[PDB]
């Protein structure tokens, strides 16, 4: 059980602060539960539109000069 | 009640980009002990002793199933879920009753939960692909093989149940829990080297999935097949006793188990 | 001049004939307040559904609120355990679809023999599910519409005999027992009083009841302690300042925005399709859809909007001296409502959706209905225009406040006024009464919310952290007292209701640094900087987007909405 990557340097490079972790409770990161923001459904384009805009604008300049 | 030659390119080029990625946080404020009232430790403590005597474990099931007001021990609830599933892995009564009671917080609709929807499908993906649940076998028996056999398949069928419960309780976070529940399930199964185990915890696990994903698995199949079971050169005729890694018990688990899954591909 | 006042009182009383111990009795019945009703939003234990019996509300047959204390058929208290076993496919299916049926046969059995009727749409409604599954005892069971017609079927007539054997486990038995208990009134004691005489469960029942209600009654939680909401906050951008009041339906489905340009824009929240295909596919996917809908109906300025609870309606109230319905599922417009002659300026639906208020220029405040094209009752006694509108949540009284510092709760079908409350300084702008309903809050334009009880009428306290300028919106928690506002300073700030009163709401046992020290800076001057109350917790900043609206969801989740300012 030694030929995965990703999990083998995540036992090692996490080593020191999970200890740390659960020690604290018996009394990057995935299990901070306090400092996590959930997901939203749909959220609204604010600059893809623009530069859509813009290369619409150019794809309009694209079509052989007409307006 | 809030938290009160240059080193630059890493602490400017990796710590805030892989970090800016997976969302940002405040400092929210878990533990100062002055942040919950007296008689709201009380009932947290009659609640945690208690998970004749029944009785009052299924009153504090449905005391945290309906009633409401439990917003601030939200979090000491999963603190006191996450160590006694990490900590306690041997006890199948105890982890069974802690997921009686992870249900019970996810069936209450008058709290918040989708901030502690990371912190809470890691311990649902660890009693599904554990490599060991209950640990003491009682070995030296073939009865007592297929016992603790059925006693930790029953919390994989449990906890496989409680995964399809929780991708559509929170629908939201679709396109966040299901591409990562799907490759964590996708990155455990691909291998050799795992217990039994966790094998039918992934496959049943992609049973409580849907539609193409389950078909995303029929072309990697006939070569984990070919890499789990050893037909090197087999004409299908001598399978009863031919294999070589699991019993001829558990294989016929995994054979049932891999088209208990596969008939929902054929049915549309 | 208050004590002059006691005596215009005193002589009014005993010129309009009132006995001297009749007069002390009223007044002292005046001055205590309105005392706690345990089963305040109606908990679904010991709470009832209101009737559905076809009459209009009566605020009548009814004690004062001084005093100090506060059928159901069978298809509903069946189909509430039908969707609580149909909501599962986990561990726990089979076994719920074994028990599922004596539980239909013994209630047929026993509204056969009251309402035939009621018995005839209860068994043709859950019929064809396990046909497959008992074989044709069901069309055995069709020839059975009265008493003597239980002595003709032998097995019918041979179930109050033999008893139903069920051998049960004790998980599934205490898993039906604790869910039945947590909902006694709904039917959930129906359901249990047939368990109880006609069931035969393998393993005293009384004494297993009184176990479960015991050790149910061990723990609860007594006082509840305050929650600190989260808040989702949809700006909308490109509005050249020409976006009024907007709306959120329930689900959250569909946003609503009047627009100074006479439109309705309607939003889908999810990103949705929005056009409502319902398998036709006919033609035109050459037309634009950004997942959004206009509505163009009025000849004015949208200046309210209201979602109906069925969320399948819309109700936009204008400029032009109409409120007009839309269907949110062909979007067009169906009635339009002609009976002001000034602007419409807040419409409200009822808690139930029968009958919709609403506000105007005229001074009055008009009852509606539907079905109506006109009104059903005038709200008169305002000195200026009304501005806000609200129900009772039981839809029996109407809110209404006013731009002459005053606000009213009138009866909803005698018309006249029953509470004038008096205190505020500005015009009310937003007003809000609590799911225990014994608790009216509201905020005016000076940046002061208020709470006055509805009983003594006088002010228990106010709330003093908005800036001096408009309070646009007010949410209530769902399951006790936070109130959330969403104001025009670009803040989202919440309060406790219940700290100065005689209910102190569980407060912490043991400090901060950042408590007193922020208002203790007063760099711009300690008359010219506001004093927050001791009811202010937290304060949510937008940053330069206002919030016109606030919308608390049931689950401790408030929304906020507005548009980009700049």
């Amino acid at each position: 059980d030694r030929d995965d990557l990703e999990i083998s340097v995540w036992k090692t490079v996490t080593a020191k602060v999970r200890a740390e972790i659960c020690l604290k409770r018996t009394e990057l990161q995935e299990y901070d539960i306090s400092n996590a923001i959930p997901d939203i459904v749909y959220e609204g384009v604010n600059t893809k539109t623009l530069d859509k805009m813009e290369d619409a604008s150019v794809d309009r300049m694209l079509q052989n000069g007409i307006n | 009640l809030n938290d009160n030659s240059a080193s630059v390119t890493d602490t400017g080029a990796s710590q805030h980009l892989s970090n800016v990625k997976p969302g940002q946080n405040t400092e929210v404020k878990p533990l100062v002990k002055h942040v919950l009232s007296k008689e709201l430790q009380i009932y947290f403590n009659k609640v945690i002793s208690t998970l004749a005597a029944q009785h009052m474990k299924q009153a504090a099931l449905t005391s945290l199933r309906t009633d409401s007001g439990l917003h601030q021990l939200v979090p000491y609830f999963i603190q006191f879920i996450a160590e006694q599933i990490t900590q306690n892995l041997s006890d199948l009564q105890l982890l069974t009753t802690i997921l009686e009671m992870i249900y019970s917080l996810l069936s209450n609709t008058s709290i918040f939960l989708d901030p502690y929807i990371h912190s809470l499908m890691p311990s649902i993906l660890t009693l599904l692909l554990a490599k060991k649940l209950g640990g003491s076998p009682k070995d030296d028996s073939p009865q007592e093989i297929h016992e603790f056999l059925e006693r930790t398949n029953a919390l994989r069928d449990f906890a496989a149940s409680l995964l399809d419960y929780v991708l559509k309780k929170f629908p939201q976070a679709y396109k966040s829990l299901k591409p990562r529940v799907t490759r964590t399930l996708l990155k455990t199964f691909l291998d050799i080297n795992r217990v039994f185990g966790t094998y039918y915890g992934c496959l049943k696990g992609v049973s409580v999935l849907e539609g193409e994903s389950i078909r995303f698995f029929l072309g990697n199949l006939n070569n984990w097949a070919r890499l789990v079971f050893n037909e090197s050169g087999i004409t299908l005729d001598n399978i009863e006793e031919h294999l070589t890694k699991f019993t001829k018990e558990e294989t016929q688990i995994l054979v049932d188990t891999v088209i208990s899954a596969l008939l929902v591909l054929k049915k549309d | 001049s208050a004590s002059d006042l006691n005596r215009i009182v005193l002589e009014y009383l005993n010129k309009k004939g009132y006995h001297r111990t009749e007069a002390m009795l009223r007044a002292e019945s005046g001055r205590t307040l309105t005392p706690q009703n345990k089963q305040s939003p109606a908990n679904t234990k010991t709470g009832k559904f209101p009737e559905q019996s076809s009459i209009p509300p009566n605020p009548g047959k009814t004690a004062k609120p001084i005093s100090n204390p506060t059928p159901e058929n069978y298809i509903r208290a069946y189909s509430m355990l039908k969707n609580w076993v149909d909501s599962s496919l986990e561990i726990y299916k089979p076994e719920l679809s074994y028990i599922m049926y004596p539980i239909f046969i013994y209630l047929f059995l026993n509204l056969v023999a009251k309402n035939p009727v009621y018995a005839r749409r209860f068994f043709d409604r859950f019929s064809p599910d396990f046909k497959d599954f008992h074989g044709s005892e069901i069309n055995r069971l069709f020839s059975v519409n009265s008493i003597d017609h239980i002595k003709e079927n032998e097995v019918a007539s041979a179930f109050q005999s033999h008893k139903y054997r069920i051998t049960m486990s004790k998980t599934t038995l205490n898993l039906l027992l604790y869910f039945l208990n947590e909902n006694e009134s709904i039917g959930g004691s129906l359901i249990i009083s047939v368990i109880n005489q006609h069931l035969d469960p393998n393993i005293d029942l009384k004494l297993e009841i009184q176990k479960v209600k015991e050790s149910r009654d061990a723990i609860k939680l007594d006082n509840l302690q305050l929650a600190l909401p989260s808040v989702c906050m949809y700006t909308f951008q490109n509005t050249n300042k020409d976006m009024s009041c907007l709306d959120f339906s329930d689900d959250c489905r569909i946003a609503a925005a009047g627009f100074q340009d006479s439109y309705i824009k309607i939003w889908s929240l999810d990103g949705s399709s929005l056009n409502n295909p319902n398998i036709a596919l006919n033609n035109n996917d050459k037309d634009e859809d950004p997942t959004c809908k206009t509505l163009v109906g009025h000849s004015g300025t949208v200046y309210s909007t209201s979602f109906s609870p069925d969320n399948k309606y819309l109700l936009s109230g204008s400029e032009d001296k109409t409120v007009r319905l839309w269907s949110m599922d062909t979007h067009t417009a169906l009635v339009s409502y002609k009976g002001h002659n000034h602007p419409v300026w807040d419409v409200s639906f009822s808690p139930l959706g029968h009958y919709f208020a609403t506000a105007s220029h005229d001074q009055t405040a008009r009852l509606w209905s539907c079905d109506h094209i006109y009104p059903l009752r005038i709200f008169a006694g305002h000195l200026n225009d009304v501005d806000c509108v609200s129900f009772h949540p039981n839809g029996c009284y109407v809110f209404t406040g006013s731009s002459d510092k005053t606000c009213r709760m009138w009866d909803v079908s005698t018309g006249d006024s029953v509470r004038l409350f008096l205190g505020h300084t500005a015009p009310v702008i937003s007003i809000a009464v609590c799911p225990d309903g014994r608790w009216l809050s509201t905020g005016s334009e000076d940046g002061i919310i208020n709470v006055w009880d509805i009983g003594t009428g006088k002010r228990l306290k106010q709330m003093r952290g908005h800036g001096k300028n408009a309070i646009y919106s007010l949410s209530y928690s769902k399951e006790g007292n936070v109130l959330i506002s969403g104001g025009a300073d670009h803040t989202v700030r919440v309060w406790d209701l219940k700290k100065a009163t005689t209910e102190p709401s569980a407060e912490p046992d043991e400090g901060d640094v950042t408590a007193s020290i922020n208002q203790d800076i007063k760099e711009y001057g300690r008359r010219r900087t506001v004093i927050p109350t001791s009811d202010l917790v937290a304060s949510f900043y937008t940053k330069k987007t206002p919030v016109f609206k606030v919308k608390f969801s049931r689950s401790n989740l408030a929304l906020a909405g507005g548009a980009f300012r700049p």
